[PDB]
């Protein structure tokens, strides 16, 4: 059970800290008037995409 | 025809927020978003601002949030430029020096952040948060970018309006 509760919170650690990574991409890109995503710098790298 | 293209288009773009009939902060229209700082809290007066979902910065405090399409005749033109010149925001001129926006002093006061400056040609340029009075003139606080990644420049002692 200890193991299990150590490997559970490590993924759950993980994750959420990935969905930090994940604001900090391209919070600022999502931000300034017009523009794209880069494209040339990120594609899917940081899965920055919503639609169009 | 200097100021008067300033006036009108400063109408239909700004937008009231207020708590308890305090005025706080104002919301901008250009980009195909909307732009405000995070760092005041309140609530937009159009009921059609409120409904739509918004995103939050932790340390820039800005927003952007999409706009739908039953508005798309305020939006201003966005584009870049840097001279050392003059961009004559809602009350009084724009004194620009070393990199720095500057204002006489008593022509803003506390509470008044949220007014967008904009260049002379009808453009606009950055949003304007406070600044701090050391001798005749007080700093300015905005944020600044070039096709992308907005940049703060906040100098030593800067207060928020």
């Amino acid at each position: 059970s200890a193991a299990c509760l150590a490997v559970v919170l490590s993924l759950l650690a993980s994750c959420y800290m990935f969905a930090t990574a994940r604001r900090k991409c391209l919070t600022p890109y999502a931000l300034t008037p017009g523009a794209v995503v880069p494209v040339t710098l990120g594609v899917l790298c940081c899965a920055p995409r919503a639609h169009a | 025809k200097r100021e008067r293209m300033c006036m009108k288009i400063e109408n239909d773009c700004i937008f009231e927020v207020k708590l308890d009939g305090k005025v706080t902060g104002y919301a901008c229209l250009v980009g195909d978003k909307v732009m405000k700082p995070a760092h005041v809290k309140g609530v937009i007066d159009n009921p059609d601002l409120a409904k739509l979902t918004y995103k939050k910065s932790s340390k820039y405090d800005l927003e952007c949030a999409q706009i739908p399409v039953h508005m798309k005749s305020d939006a201003s033109k966005y584009t870049h430029e840097k001279p050392e010149g003059h961009y004559n925001w809602h009350h009084g001129a724009v004194q620009y020096s070393g990199g720095r926006f500057t204002i006489p002093t008593g022509a803003g006061k506390p509470g008044d952040s949220g007014r967008p400056i904009f260049d002379n040609k009808g453009r606009v340029v950055a949003i304007v948060l406070g600044g701090a009075n050391e001798g005749a003139r007080t700093a300015l606080s905005v944020v600044t970018w070039t096709k992308d990644m907005v940049t703060r420049y906040t100098p030593e002692g800067t207060e928020e309006w």
